[PDB]
């Protein structure tokens, strides 16, 4: 009747990507679900808190690269950015 | 002659096999009694999804878990092995829940 | 009219840029979403998956289950640090806890 | 029927098992009282957040996804029952 | 730029008709009404998001309230909160 | 012939209805929203500056500072637990020593 | 410079907490416990910074370096 | 001479401190640390002195806090002297 909205497929088609031949139940799953579902959330309130500091209107790329920087610890800020970075500059050049 | 372990084998064979199990520690009947008799303090004649008790058994089963591990680091501590009342009400006033 | 791929497919990205754009712009997070946000975002978020999937994984593979169960992602996810501290208050369900006893605990 | 005295519900072993689980080795006797009052405390936080939203929302159900925000307030985010 | 001055300055000679506050300590107390502020309308835009809905009406900001505050400062600002409503209403 | 002078509020409701609105915390903001906002924003600040006020009076002052609103925030279990993670400044802490470091 | 925080002033600040005797390797914990705060703040000051393209580390950027980490700050808002 | 006995020139300390508010770090060594730690990471970086202000007060509450939370500790092990062992119990029992 009334559909919903999950990141399940994508999940299994990147598992698929780095281990080819395993298999994840349901409930792992759901806890990837709400995993993603968090992270987003985390990120785009970071980004909205940040463009309205400096008075801008407008989420673009530099919000993001920005809100990964502060959340992501470590290690995952480097290569987060650098796999973003990759993604927008062979998105643009098509 | 009979078989009966030094007072501290049994413990550790107790912590690792629920070490390395995962299923619930608290028996469902009991604690889904104790939640309605809470609710029942705000507002009367409220009904509950099954998967929202068992989720509120999930995060009780955490909290306490983290709660004794907290303990348990301080009571180690001060040099001893058991748990006090005292060590728990250290270990929540450091920890900002009171 | 002509052959139109999805934006996932142009970034070289899994994750579905599409739903992405759609979720920031009725979240209510800004007036108006630049078009490079969605796809950096979710190179952001397949990035971060792919990374406690491949752990959880060998998790698994070391204990000889060939399927990733709740228990193997609590496992992953405690037993690296950068990960550990950006999920550090999350309560896993049907997760248990790490093997580790304190030393003192076990007799000298 | 009116639900009363149900605390007791909570048994010695199973916060026995707790703590085992938590690496402790040697329980006192007098952290049972101790335990099943922090419990009680942390429910009531917990449910009277969840019977906000419920009531909210002009409804009678106490939801699974009001426990998940309940949670999600207090700083322990839960996964697996946000659906 | 703009600020509550005035308006903390007034509820203290309303509440302590003889007291006089310093600069730093309306600075203070300019922050906490920003802070307070935030949360509550942030926990106003949360609740109203849940429910699908998209109109922060009275009902939301009384709940959010509800929540944020603790103990019998809850029953209070909900009582002032609805007689103000109603004042304003009625006329 | 103000909004605020309606509701016999104090504190602006016409600024707080302008910042719900700047801030894109809805879509749309309903008419009695600000005002109960405002009333809840003027009752909070008049029950800390009461407390401080009697902290003030405690010690013999006419002025109110920051060491001030310490005391009457810290002072007050509810108080306290709403503003349990805000440093203030210049604030100090509240006077409190263990018993067993007091001699005998 | 992290040498700049004097046994003295370590020890004033102990004093203010409630503390009455002190040892001796305290001080090389607190420097370091002092560096590592230091800069998990200016960390997220000049990342805030280094974002809105200006060269001059602000006031707002350090009370939401804070904000972030859950100790809010009174006092400089702005 | 007159010479009091260790233990009560630190309860004067203590009233004394626990009575004032001003700063308790000399302003200028933490200027200089401030500058020292922020030069990793930008080069040319300027800070305003209202912001180092700031950054002084929050690492003054958060060093209090946390002596606060040590002493805790250093009574609860039947001690009066705290430990480096107390502090990192303090740090590994807060979260982090």
């Amino acid at each position: 009747r009334s559909r919903k909205e999950s990141y399940s497929i994508y999940v299994y088609k990147v598992l698929k990507q780095v281990h080819p031949d395993t298999g994840i139940s349901s409930k792992a799953m759901g806890i990837m679900n709400s995993f993603v579902n968090d992270i987003f959330e985390r990120i785009a309130g970071e980004a909205s808190r940040l463009a309205h500091y400096n008075k801008r209107s407008t989420i673009t790329s530099r919000e993001i690269q920005t809100a990964v920087r502060l959340l992501l610890p470590g290690e995952l800020a480097k290569h987060a950015v650098s796999e973003g970075t990759k993604a927008v500059t062979k998105y643009t050049s098509a | 002659k009979p078989h009966r372990y030094r007072p501290g084998t049994v413990a550790l064979r107790e912590i690792r096999r629920y070490q390395k199990s995962t299923e619930l520690l608290i028996r469902k009947l009991p604690f889904q009694r104790l939640v309605r008799e809470i609710a029942q303090d705000f507002k009367t004649d409220l009904r509950f999804q099954s998967s929202a008790v068992m989720a509120l058994q999930e995060a009780c089963e955490a909290y306490l878990v983290g709660l004794f591990e907290d303990t348990n680091l301080c009571a180690i501590h001060a040099k001893r092995v058991t748990i006090m009342p005292k060590d728990i009400q250290l270990a929540r006033r450091i920890r900002g829940e009171r | 009219r002509a052959k139109a791929k999805t934006r996932s497919s142009r970034a070289g990205l899994q994750f579905p840029v599409g739903r992405v754009h759609r979720l920031l712009r009725k979240g209510n997070y800004s007036e108006r979403v630049g078009a490079g946000a969605p796809v950096y975002l979710a190179a952001v978020l397949e990035y971060l998956t792919a990374e406690i999937l491949e752990l959880a994984g060998n998790a698994a593979r070391d204990n000889k289950k060939t399927r990733i169960i709740p228990r193997h992602l609590q496992l992953a996810i405690r037993n690296d640090e950068e990960l550990n501290k950006l999920l550090g208050r999350v309560t896993i369900a049907q997760g248990g806890v790490l093997p580790n006893i304190q030393a003192v605990l076990l007799p000298k | 029927k009116v639900l009363r005295d149900n605390i007791q519900g909570i048994t010695k072993p199973a916060i026995r098992r707790l703590a085992r689980r938590g690496g402790v080795k040697r329980i006192s006797g007098l952290i049972y009282e101790e335990t099943r009052g922090v419990l009680k405390v942390f429910l009531e936080n917990v449910i009277r957040d969840a019977v906000t939203y419920t009531e909210h929302a002009k409804r009678k159900t106490v939801t699974a996804m009001d426990v998940v925000y309940a949670l999600k307030r207090q700083g322990r985010t839960l996964y697996g029952f946000g659906g």
